[PDB]
């Protein structure tokens, strides 16, 4: 769950960045705790598959999503730290370069370029493929270890 | 021959050394076998899933 929020610097910091901060890492956070709240055995983990970026500020004026982003990669250390490890599994995609989506859409033209070094740009049904290969049994296993 | 629904809850509620004796095995069960003897007892549901997830879940499978 993203909202687009654009051309906001650390100036313009706003109520739309603040709101997309919440939906994107504080009550994301809070939905994955109430799932474990509401986990009942220790058994049967849910895996939390995070949309984590690559770019933290990369590219700038993006509000408050780097922050949301990079903020969602400390639940691979709390795993650890804390005592819902057996009730979610972090699987953190750091999703690329996707192609008609509104984070890109407005470069998609420059994508044909990105390509030409020798890098792959993803169009929506090849990073849901990708996605999807983060759920198979073996990597399931691998985010339960 | 008889095992009926709740049989020996009132002393499960009653006695501490009883409920020792449930909790100690309910458990042992939870841990090793993936469910609850109490739960079993108390409800007598007709199908019970059991999953294998996780290291504990695995270590169930493995029993």
């Amino acid at each position: 769950a993203a909202i687009p929020e654009n051309g906001n610097g650390l100036d313009n910091i706003d109520s739309k960045s603040e709101f997309a901060h919440r939906i994107m890492l504080t009550n994301l956070l809070r939905l994955l705790g109430a799932v474990k709240s509401k986990k009942p055995t220790d058994t049967r983990p849910a895996q939390c598959i995070l949309p984590l970026s690559p770019n933290h500020g990369t590219f700038g004026f993006d509000g408050l999503y780097s922050e949301s982003k990079i903020s969602l990669e400390t639940l691979f250390n709390r795993w650890y730290s804390e005592d819902w490890g057996s009730k979610l599994t972090v699987c953190g995609a750091v999703i690329g370069w996707t192609r008609g989506t509104g984070l890109m859409s407005a470069n998609n033209i420059i994508a044909e370029g990105i390509e030409k070094l020798g890098v792959r740009t993803f169009s929506q049904k090849e990073m849901a493929f990708n996605i999807l290969g983060l759920l198979t049994p073996e990597i399931v296993q691998l985010c339960q270890e | 021959g008889s095992q009926e629904q709740g049989m020996g809850m009132e002393l499960y509620n009653s006695s501490e050394v009883a409920r020792e004796v449930w909790d100690k095995a309910d458990r042992h069960f939870v841990n090793n076998y993936g469910f609850s003897i109490l739960d079993i007892v108390q409800n007598n549901p007709n199908e019970l899933t059991i999953h294998f997830g996780g290291a504990k879940g695995r270590a169930i499978r493995d029993n």
